[PDB]
């Protein structure tokens, strides 16, 4: 067993991360005051679900987290929340005001301040695991803690961690749930100063949520609980090799190995299916090869794209419920002649299947219903670059009247920064049209 | 195809298809620029500051 | 995140003391400072402009100024003027005459360390201080001249805390004195400087609307300050209640600035009542989106069809679909694509609070910082140049110490902000 | 009421559909670089396909299927044909081609008429299975194709054509055959001996600037070609021609539509083709190549780009001359 430590950041990466640890505690057992009666070992082990949770001589199962914001506000929900108790005060960590939406005032003005803080708690967890693998960084691109403070973080992470594998969990920017108008900008600057620290991200576009939400769950106006009920049922069913017994994605290091055949085309494009409402009264439940047929529905993804107009470099299916191999093979067999799935030419055209019997956990008068079977789809896809595509030419066009710039410069950052940060962007879509074109 | 690598627990099982063959910066480099943009800021202000003396 | 109010002069202490009563009723907050209210989002944000001191009494955080007494004692004779803190009156004897140098150099400078002395009291009370809304008007002497130079003192004291102004544009229609377009381009020069967002306010347009479109003959004050509270009260909506936004007064600079001195904002208001009418039937999504954004509801004497939209914030209030208030914000501006930059993209905000104002069962108040708002400074800018070009009544200025080169600067900047403004309507 | 952009100004086609649009008084145009668009009037290489239905509240639409390039580019046809099973390298109605590299070992294949004993080929016309020579020479992905040395020649005139025919693929993957095709003709006698100089051998409305003798513009209309073939052969245009150019198309576009459909796509495409066609001396029908932005026959602009606002457009955003290839 080897610990991993979660870090959230920021209003997106604090409420996302209470919604996945509210699921991993309904998933493992764990009640809200963190006692786990089906734990025979009192405070210790080394069982999967120690990669989470660390134990407390009094049998308290405690998150291996950090949640770090530089304003009170949403932390504090969580300090007088449901599962108040879970977390010790330590993890949880606030300033006084936030970065305003802006990348600069996170990452130097503000951050600057509670930098070694935030890195002196994180030390705390990490010495009490026996072999820590690494971190997991919840934040979102377009606010100002999340994109600022977290490029920050990753910095000093690698700085610290050397040899410690470091993933995302990263909310990529859209209107129909915006809060600032230069999260493009923002967007830019912290992919340009993460992209060497982080070994893979998995980008969670609010569009697609929200309209699966939309679509799917008949929710006329999503709200974040609704958008993060639906991703942490996505990153548990991304994080579930490393809680439960298996032979799949079983450390950090095999999801790099698996999905990320070249460095800087570490954002795996992940796909979900069935997402059911339950307010719907009737409801067929969809067979092995119906919800691994939707894996390639667009209106499935992630991220929007086009996957038939890329190329894969990796494949992984992730099945919860009742799914056997021999109805994989034989949805796979019956995908493939159907679909547009092009493999690039030095990468066999392959599936890694791994399969949890437990059927998916929905959270208790939640918007999902239970499902018989699910599935998450991971492939490293070159159309998952349409996001970068898409989030580039916003930048160039308030970049082209230096729009907004000056409040970046006022916080002591350089001009000079956003061509650098948009050269890299450049230098990106570049690598994704070579490997996918 | 090829079904590979299969392994088998009570939890579940996880195995791999084949359809077809294949054909960073120090500490002082970062405390470096965290005070870099902070003179920049310091010489912002202290201009304003001379501005509103004037 | 607390927010330090400041009232100079007649008119910053007039529309000051309505916006006090107004916001004090949507909060549950009785003359005497007691709160009496149904719900608890009244309280939630209720320490951004209200002190709680013991006793479960709230306390404006208001500090009231002028170089004449008489309407400080008019305010505190008002229906919430008990409501005040006693000590946050600085007031002189004198009084300004109308005159900018007066309130800027002489007869202010005289007073404007006492205010100081307030302002840093509020300030040393505050968790978090978010920075200062001023009220006053630009065409008269205290509130002009001195407040322009509170301005500049205390950004001098709080560099890193935003400022942010509510300032009543003279109109000749409303003319109170021939120097107006003296006192305000004087005090516009401060503003491009010194603040951070200024709502423009403007007498013409307040008096057009009262007479044109709400059938008044013979516009007061009143009248006039009764457009200008509703204003102020949907535009501090966001600041006031708890929101997905979670707005405060720097988050409404960095999304609604994209260039530091192009921070005039016009704003607008659905809809449009005289006091004490009968609203019996409430407006529709549709109705309100599109009175909201017409010529006739804008608080600024500017016509948005000559300039576009770099930016616009808008509050829907009262129960209703958030997603048809979206479908209208997004037809609207499919309709008029010219008049909105194609370059910023994401530059049309919407949010929505639960609470309507008092009255009303459903209102849009709109904050936009379109290029067109250079017609309010070039209207100004001529007024100026009619009687500087034979400098006339110049005298009462230089009498006070002032150069006609001061004046010529003024001018100057003024019509520089105007170019600067026609470039982006060009682009 | 809508909106549209236009980024193809050399675009004769889409020029009249701005025409056609504007004219309705329902249709507003904007800046090219504008993206709240109902309707996007794309270049015609590199259209951002990637920034279309992210507007929201924004029903977004573009005159371009993306993928569409596999079958309008003549490297790619040949490829998309021989590695198609839909398709074959058994297939009947394309000729026998293949892709010089500057796979040329396929002189087995021309080297096997040689033992058989014709073998005139184009890249550009000779028979000596050398020009090859001038594939090298040019540096550029060229096909070498079967040139079909017997074709159906136009009395009076002994001359060659070849047929353009319009087909309009909607966002529902409709397939629209315009009723109306055209004849490019040659003005010259075929000559079955000089393949050097190529106006009789080469149809292109370019390559003949005898220009204009029998027809006006060297282009001959369906009604024309229906009533010589009646005279001259004892057939129709329908039975003996039109039935293998419904097949062919519907066969090409029914093997991509899995590749190219914007069936359940957050935005949607529809596109205008050209496929070229010839015809040999059995009245036997060959595809010849696929024209991914085809220009008009000047008599037909009206009523083709009439028709694509018809069924392309206004059938999206709500304010017969095509024959719909059922499948
Ligand atoms: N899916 C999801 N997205 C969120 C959530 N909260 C905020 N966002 C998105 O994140 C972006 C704004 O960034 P935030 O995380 O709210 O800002 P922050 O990290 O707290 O940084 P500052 O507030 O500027 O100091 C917007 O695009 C929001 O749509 C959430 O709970 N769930
Ligand atoms: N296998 C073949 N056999 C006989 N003739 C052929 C032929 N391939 C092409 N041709 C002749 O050459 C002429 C031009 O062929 P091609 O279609 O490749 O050029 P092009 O791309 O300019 C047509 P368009 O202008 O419509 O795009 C045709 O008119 C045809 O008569
Ligand atoms: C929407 O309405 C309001 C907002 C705000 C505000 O702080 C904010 C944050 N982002 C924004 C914002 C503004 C413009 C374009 C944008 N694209 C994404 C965010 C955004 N504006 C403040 C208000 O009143 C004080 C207010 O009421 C009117
Ligand atoms: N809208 C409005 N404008 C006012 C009011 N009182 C004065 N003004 C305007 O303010 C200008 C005069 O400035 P004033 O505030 O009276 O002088 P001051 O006391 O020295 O600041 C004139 O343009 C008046 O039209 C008021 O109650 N409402
Ligand atoms: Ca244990
Ligand atoms: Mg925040
Ligand atoms: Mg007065
Ligand atoms: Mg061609």
């Amino acid at each position: 067993m080897r610990e991993c430590i979660s870090i959230h950041v920021g209003q997106a990466g604090v409420q996302i991360g209470n919604a996945c640890w509210e699921l991993y505690c309904l998933e493992h057992g764990i009640q809200p005051d963190g006692q786990m009666p089906s734990d025979k070992t009192i405070g210790g082990g080394d069982d999967s679900f120690n990669t989470f949770f660390s134990e407390t001589g009094a049998g308290k199962h405690v998150p291996r987290a950090v949640f770090v914001d530089l304003e009170p506000t949403v932390i504090d929900e969580v300090r007088t929340g449901t599962y108040r108790q879970l977390f010790h005060p330590e993890q949880l960590i606030t300033g006084k005001e936030d970065a305003a939406n802006n990348y600069a005032r996170g990452h130097y003005t503000i951050g600057k301040e509670i930098i070694d803080l935030v890195l002196d708690r994180i030390r705390k967890l990490a010495d009490q695991c026996t072999g820590l693998q690494g971190f997991l960084v919840f934040h979102s691109f377009g606010g100002g803690t999340g994109s600022g403070f977290t490029s920050l973080l990753m910095e000093r992470l690698s700085v610290d961690y050397g040899k410690k594998s470091k993933l995302e969990f990263s909310i990529y920017p859209a209107p129909q749930v915006s809060t600032a108008v230069v999260e493009p900008y923002n967007s830019i600057l912290t992919t340009h100063t993460t992209l060497e620290h982080s070994d893979c991200a998995f980008m969670v576009d609010n569009e697609a949520i929200y309209d699966i939400c939309r679509r799917n769950l008949d929710i006329e106006r999503p709200t974040y609980t609704n958008l993060n009920r639906l991703i942490s049922q996505i990153v548990s069913s991304i994080t579930a090799s490393l809680r439960f017994d298996g032979a799949l994605n079983v450390d950090l290091t095999e999801f790099q190995t698996n999905l990320v055949p070249y460095p800087r085309i570490h954002f795996p494009l992940a796909t979900y299916a069935p997402v059911i409402s339950a307010e719907k009264a009737y409801h067929e439940q969809l067979s092995v090869a119906e919800i691994t047929n939707a894996c390639f529905e667009p209106a499935n993804q992630m991220v929007k794209c086009d996957p038939r107009h890329g190329k894969y470099m990796a494949c992984c299916l992730l099945y919860r419920g009742d799914v056997v191999p021999k109805d994989v093979n034989a949805a796979i067999a019956t995908i493939k002649t159907k679909r547009s799935i092009q493999f690039v030419d030095w990468c066999p055209t392959g599936f890694k299947v791994g399969i949890n019997y437990q059927p998916p956990t929905v959270v208790p008068g939640g918007d999902l219903a239970k499902v018989q079977r699910a599935v998450c789809m991971l492939s490293n896809t070159t159309a998952i670059a349409e996001a970068w595509a898409r989030l580039d030419h916003k930048f160039d066009l308030m970049y082209a009247k230096r729009a907004f710039v000056h409040w970046y410069v006022g916080e002591g950052m350089e001009e000079g920064e956003f061509s650098e940060a948009r050269e890299d962007m450049a230098a990106l879509e570049k690598d994704y049209e070579e490997v996918g074109v | 195809m090829e079904v590979i690598e299969l392994n088998k627990c009570t939890s579940g099982q996880s195995f791999e298809v084949i359809l077809k063959p294949p054909s960073d910066p120090s500490l002082e480099e970062i405390q470096k620029k965290l005070e870099a943009a902070e003179e920049r800021r310091k010489y912002q202000e202290a201009e304003l500051l001379k501005h509103l003396a004037e | 995140r607390e927010i330090v109010h400041i009232q100079a002069g007649q008119c910053g202490n007039q529309i000051g003391a309505k916006f006090w009563e107004v916001i004090s009723d949507e909060h549950g907050i009785d003359p005497t400072g007691s709160y009496h209210g149904d719900s608890d989002l009244q309280l939630e944000r209720i320490n951004v402009y209200y002190n709680e001191a013991t006793g479960n009494k709230y306390v404006p955080r208001a500090i009231l100024v002028d170089l004449e007494p008489g309407t400080m004692d008019s305010v505190r004779s008002g229906p919430f003027g008990q409501i005040f803190r006693p000590d946050n009156f600085v007031f002189g004897q004198s009084g300004a005459g109308n005159n900018w140098a007066k309130g800027h150099y002489t007869e202010g400078a005289e007073l404007v360390d006492s205010v100081l002395d307030v302002v840093r009291k509020e300030s040393e009370s505050c968790d978090c201080l978010q920075g200062f809304q001023l009220t006053h008007s630009l065409g008269g002497g205290t509130g002009s001249g001195m407040g322009t130079l509170l301005i500049s003192k205390i950004r001098e004291e709080y560099p890193d805390r935003i400022m942010n102004t509510f300032s009543v544009m003279p109109s000749p229609k409303v003319s109170d004195t021939v120097v107006e377009p003296y006192n305000a381009t004087l005090s516009v020069h401060q503003l491009v400087e010194n603040t951070d967002e200024t709502y423009c306010i403007d007498n013409e347009a307040l008096y057009d609307i009262c007479f044109r479109t709400l059938k008044l003959t013979t516009p007061t004050y009143g009248d006039l300050n009764h457009l200008v509270s509703a204003t102020m009260s949907g535009v501090t909506t966001c600041l006031r209640f708890p929101g997905q936004l979670n707005a405060d007064l720097r988050k409404l600079a960095v999304n609604m600035v994209p260039f530091p001195r192009l921070h005039f904002f016009m704003p607008g208001f659905a809809p449009l009542t005289s006091r004490g009418s009968q609203q019996y039937r409430a407006l529709t999504v549709p109705e309100l989106t599109q009175q909201m954004f017409d010529s006739k509801n804008m608080m600024a004497a500017c016509d948005p069809r000559h300039g576009r939209y770099l930016t616009v914030a808008a509050i829907f209030r009262g129960r209703m679909s958030m997603k048809e208030v979206d479908e209208q914000m997004l037809n609207v501006q499919n309709k008029n694509s010219s008049y909105f930059v194609e370059w910023i993209p994401n530059n049309v905000k919407t949010a929505v609070c639960d609470i309507p104002p008092r009255g009303l069962k459903m209102s849009a108040t709109f904050i936009g910082n379109s290029t067109a708002i250079q017609e309010l400074f070039k209207r100004i800018s001529e007024q100026f140049t009619a009687m500087f070009r034979r400098k006339a009544f110049l005298h009462w200025y230089t009498g006070e110490g002032m150069d006609e080169m001061e004046f010529t600067e003024a001018e100057s900047n003024m019509n520089d902000l105007v170019s600067e403004y026609q470039q982006y309507q060009d682009a | 009421m809508y909106t549209f952009v236009v980024r193809d100004e050399n675009s004769s086609v889409y020029a009249e559909v701005s025409r056609l649009l504007l004219a309705t008084g329902q249709w507003k145009r904007l800046r090219k670089d504008n993206p709240r668009f109902n309707l996007m009037l794309g270049e015609r290489n590199r259209l951002p396909f990637g920034r279309l239905g992210h507007e929201p509240g924004l029903v977004q639409l573009v005159n371009y299927y993306r993928g569409a390039d596999k079958l309008c580019r003549k490297a790619s046809l040949v490829k998309l044909i021989k590695t198609s099973p839909e398709l074959s390298e058994s297939c009947t109605w394309f000729p026998e081609s293949y892709v010089i590299y500057p796979r040329e070992v396929f002189l087995a294949a021309y080297n096997r008429r040689r033992e058989g004993r014709g073998n005139v080929w184009i890249a550009l016309i000779s028979s000596e299975a050398s020009e090859l020579d001038f594939i090298d020479e040019q540096g550029q992905v060229h096909v070498i194709q079967k040139y079909l040395e017997k074709p159906l020649l136009l009395e009076p005139g002994h001359r060659k054509f070849d047929i353009r025919s319009w087909v309009l693929v909607d966002h529902l993957y409709n397939i629209y055959l315009y009723r109306e095709g055209v004849l490019r003709t040659s003005s010259e006698p075929y000559n079955s001996a000089n393949f050097q100089d190529k106006t009789c051998h080469l149809t292109n409305h370019c390559i003949q600037k005898n220009y204009g003798r029998y027809e006006e513009g060297n282009e001959m209309f369906f009604e024309e070609f229906n009533q010589y073939l009646m005279d001259a052969l004892n057939t129709t245009l329908e039975n003996s021609i039109l039935l293998q150019i419904k097949h062919i198309i519907r066969s090409c576009l029914m093997c991509i539509e899995p590749a190219i459909s914007t069936k359940h796509l957050h935005y949607q495409s529809f596109q205008l083709f050209g496929f070229d066609f010839m015809v040999d001396e059995e009245l036997k029908v060959w595809l010849i190549e696929v024209n991914g932005a085809p220009a008009c026959a000047q008599k037909l602009y009206a009523e083709l780009c009439q028709g694509i606002v018809d069924v392309a457009i206004s059938s999206v955003f709500p304010l017969s001359i095509f024959i719909k290839l059922h499948h």
